[PDB]
């Protein structure tokens, strides 16, 4: 998801 | 003029990084999103708690509010949209479609239609009542990082790492028209002006560019922040100052006069990347959101 690199 | 933003609450309580946040078009709400799977629903003025919302089986990427206020929509890496009744809590509908992680989501403004962007490179326009796809659009050529439609709801602007910003006909499905810049550098936000006359667009290459999209030129450049990684939201500020607002990968808030280009304020306090940033609809506040060594959010409030 968006909190990952 | 510049704007005096100071820390007044800090909201806890989700037990993974958040990933997004927004408040209610009537102001009175804040909803978060995280990686936990949940969403979180807070009070605008106070940050007080106030409820969970829980129901996807993977983390969320994104919310947003219908313009009533009533309901909410999440994208999730389960690779489903869910529609929630706020009040009750309840999954009205699941919206299944996507072959890969929902990355962004929005309603129009009519508030009978979502738009979803998704790591599977398409655009897909969703019936709110039926819960049914009724277009998928072949928009882009790597994974799609926003989606947003226009003040009267008859276009979409989507974003993609493929480095290109497009415009999209609602109705139609069609393309209207394709922006590039500089070399292609990934387009990890993309969002109309309140007046629908611009685009704001973050680039992985530490910029943020606004738009004219009727000519389809650069108008402004706001620069001085990080963000090389994450797809960071950014926001128009238009109750006090006009600004732009964005979050950062050195952990601050950036606000910078819109028209000036000039860094006006660095909110420090964050321990972890910005993630999402949110401007309350009449209120002089600021919802700000962090990574998974904070996982808090904070709100501030300035003067003007």
């Amino acid at each position: 998801a968006r909190t990952k690199q | 003029v510049k704007p005096n933003y100071a820390l007044k609450f800090t909201l806890a309580g989700h037990t993974k990084a958040v990933s997004s946040v927004k408040f209610s078009p009537n102001g009175e709400w804040l909803a978060s999103s995280s990686a936990d799977k949940l969403i979180k629903i807070w009070g605008a003025y106070d940050g007080k708690f106030e409820k969970t919302i829980s129901g996807h089986k993977l983390g969320i990427s994104d919310v947003a509010w219908s313009s009533d206020s009533n309901l909410l929509v999440s994208a999730s890496d389960d690779k489903t949209l869910k529609i929630w009744d706020v009040s009750s809590g309840k999954c009205l509908k699941t919206l299944k479609g996507h072959s890969n992680y929902v990355f962004c989501c929005n309603f129009n403004p009519q508030s009978n239609l979502i738009v979803s962007g998704s790591f599977d490179e398409s655009v897909r326009i969703w019936d709110v009542k039926t819960g049914k796809c009724l277009k998928t659009l072949p928009a882009h050529s790597d994974p799609v990082s926003a989606v947003h439609f226009n003040r009267d709801g008859s276009l979409i602007v989507s974003s993609s790492y493929d480095g290109l910003c497009r415009i999209w006909d609602t109705a139609s499905g069609q393309c209207l028209k394709t922006l590039i810049d500089d070399d292609n550098p990934p387009v990890s936000f993309v969002k109309f002006s309140p007046n629908g006359k611009y685009i704001l667009a973050a680039t992985l290459d530490n910029t943020l560019k606004l738009w004219d999209y009727s000519k389809g030129k650069c108008l402004k450049t706001y620069t001085g922040h990080k963000n090389e990684k994450y797809c960071i939201f950014a926001n128009f500020s238009v109750t006090g100052g006009k600004w732009i607002v964005s979050g950062s990968e050195d952990n601050l808030v950036y606000i910078w006069n819109l028209q000036t280009k000039e860094i006006v304020q660095k909110l420090q306090g964050h321990t972890d990347v910005v993630i999402s940033t949110a401007c309350h609809p009449t209120e002089n506040i600021i919802a700000s959101a962090a990574l998974e060594n904070d996982k808090t959010i904070k709100l501030w409030k300035s003067d003007c």
